[PDB]
């Protein structure tokens, strides 16, 4: 394959996180993904989990309620009562289930391209936005400078006078 | 010089849907839920034709006034219909006991 | 002389449809009556005219 | 009109889709709505509404009960529960039909950015943002260059030397 | 401080709305709030807030009721009714405040960026994308232009030429 990410698709080798870097150095290549924003993903999504549960109480049951021959009108409110309430429950659970997975969904997709921008803006011209999700440095830099960009330090005057003439390559 | 531009599409419908946020808000296309169409006409449901007691009341039909005459192969019914206040109920006056339960006895039929 | 699938003490229903506003009492495979007036969900988007039209 | 979209308006001459082209070109003009990105939205809302149809059960309904003089106390929890539950029933229809219908049409705008986006990133500097959901071609194109954009092809070197001279005239 | 916002943080110095500006000019500097935006947003919580209680409808309560001892049968099933409508209705409020008030914390860093955009879209190079959330003017501005840019007007050809020289500082 040709690596890339985001847009491409899904990193099958990175196991550390959800989301993460690739990175293609002349000090090797792999993956590393940000605990950074997994952690706070994690957390969103933990406390997404558990208020579900948290606020749906586990509730003491008894439902058996016996009626005789000449009582079927009340035997009927009792059925009418039993169903009426498995019948909001079941609508309930069903449409939070659905209604949260798309908004889990979402919120993937959108702290992935949160952190593709971390990026853009942390580089700027010293890099080319080559075929979604990637950057290809316009100065070749030592993994040190790679764990610059991942812990968002960088430091754009280092590289900046060394892209400059290499950008100018037209 | 040449061009080329992305949009959105737009039409002459006057839907006006609403929201959390906004409300009237017209829109291109949209979809009712709501129902309020009744023909005003008792259907036979299923196909099987219903019980159409008349100026008769449940313990009328079911006792036999003389007035109530539908003992036929009115055997076989969907539904049950009475007058809201019927005319033909007992002929001899008293008390029909436990009579609502009955009713519901009949109700499964 | 119709056939009904839904049937009500004013009238006769279409269930193709999930709510009703007509009536509470029914009999048959009936849409769910709810008191709301208007139910309305949005499949296209937001009708705008732009410069002239 | 000045034509343009997107962040102007909406577009009464379209009718192929909802979300789409309008082109100007030596070759005529005209609109052609992008059916890859309408058939996978048109699914989407389709299963939206039948996906609140098919939880909402239709149900077989049997209402009519009736009390005496002397049990007006349970004549008074039919009426409890037969409006308690109509009660539940239309808060929950009329929260979720306003609820996504918020949902829709954030969807459609976001669909709409999503396609503008797709553009821009397959063009880049042979095209100037010029106003509002518009791109002003710095190298003139024929129609089968128009239909490689809208099909994602385009072919970014073929124009990318013409555009690099015309883009200099400052 | 070195002032700033957006993407640095939130303006305790600003009051006229929510979503504002800084501005650094020669004829002092200060805030001032996009009313146009903020009402615009007040609008939409004011109708998001108003929803919820206009639906909610205030309701007579009537709840005392009394059985014998031998009628605890029906006893229960009040309690029943009772609890049961409590159960749904605790569920359902606490469900849409915690759910909407997610939707309305996106809603505003939505507002922001759509604004933030704004701004982008109409200087374009006449400004420099400065440390989250600024503009450094590439040309030195009258307090009329800055209202000028407030007011979406600015008129780019006064300043492109101007700006074109300074630029080119590198
Ligand atoms: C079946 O239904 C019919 C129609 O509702 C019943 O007929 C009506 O019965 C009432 C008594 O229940 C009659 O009222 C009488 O009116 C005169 C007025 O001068 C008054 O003097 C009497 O004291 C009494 O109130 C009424 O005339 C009679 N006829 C009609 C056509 O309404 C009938 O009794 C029912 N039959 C059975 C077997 O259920
Ligand atoms: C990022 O890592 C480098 C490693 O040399 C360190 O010097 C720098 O302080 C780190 N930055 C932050 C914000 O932790
Ligand atoms: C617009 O107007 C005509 C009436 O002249 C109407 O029948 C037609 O369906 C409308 N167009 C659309 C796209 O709905
Ligand atoms: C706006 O909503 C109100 C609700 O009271 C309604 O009376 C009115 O007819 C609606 N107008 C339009 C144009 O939808
Ligand atoms: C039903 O009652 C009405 C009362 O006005 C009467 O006109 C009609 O003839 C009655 N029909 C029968 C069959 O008793
Ligand atoms: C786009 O259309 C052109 C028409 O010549 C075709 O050659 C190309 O293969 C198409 N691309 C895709 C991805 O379908
Ligand atoms: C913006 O303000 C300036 C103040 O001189 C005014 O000339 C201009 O017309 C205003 N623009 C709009 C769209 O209100």
């Amino acid at each position: 394959g040709a690596i890339a990410g985001f847009i491409e698709g899904g990193w099958t080798g990175m196991v550390d996180g959800w989301y993460g870097y690739h990175h293609q150095n002349e000090q090797g290549s792999g993956y590393a993904a940000d605990q950074k924003s997994t952690q706070n993903a994690i957390n969103g999504i933990t406390n997404k989990v558990n208020s579900v549960i948290e606020k749906m109480n586990t509730q003491f049951t008894a439902v058996g309620k016996e009626f005789n021959k000449l009582e079927r009108r009340m035997e009927n409110l009792n059925k009418k009562v039993d169903d009426g309430f498995i019948d909001i429950w079941t609508y309930n659970a069903e449409l939070l289930v659905l209604l949260e997975n798309e908004r889990t969904l979402d919120f993937h997709d959108s702290n992935v391209k949160n952190l593709y921008e971390k990026v853009k803006s942390q580089l700027k011209n010293n890099a080319k936005e080559i075929g979604n999700g990637c950057f290809e440095f316009y100065h070749k830099c030592n993994d040190e400078c790679m764990e610059s960009v991942k812990n968002g330090t960088y430091d754009y005057p280092k590289y900046s006078e060394e892209s400059k003439l290499n950008r100018e390559k037209i | 010089e040449d061009t080329i531009c992305i949009g959105y599409h737009a039409n002459n419908s006057t839907d006006t849907v609403d929201t959390v946020l906004e409300k009237n808000v017209t829109v291109t296309h949209s979809v009712n839920l709501l129902e309020d169409s009744h023909n005003g006409k008792l259907c036979l449901l299923k196909g099987i034709a219903p019980l159409q007691l008349g100026n008769c009341s449940v313990a009328g039909w079911i006792l036999g006034n003389p007035e109530c005459e539908l003992l036929i192969s009115r055997e076989s019914w969907s539904y049950i219909v009475e007058k809201p206040n019927p005319e033909n109920g007992t002929c001899y006056p008293g008390h029909f006991a436990d009579y609502e339960e009955l009713r519901e006895q009949l109700s499964s039929v | 002389e119709c056939d009904a699938k839904c049937q009500t003490p004013q009238g006769a229903i279409n269930s193709s449809l999930p709510f009703q506003n007509v009536h509470p009492v029914t009999i048959g495979e009936c849409p769910k009556y709810v008191r709301s007036a208007k139910l309305r969900m949005v499949t296209g988007l937001r009708n705008i005219p732009s410069i002239q039209s």
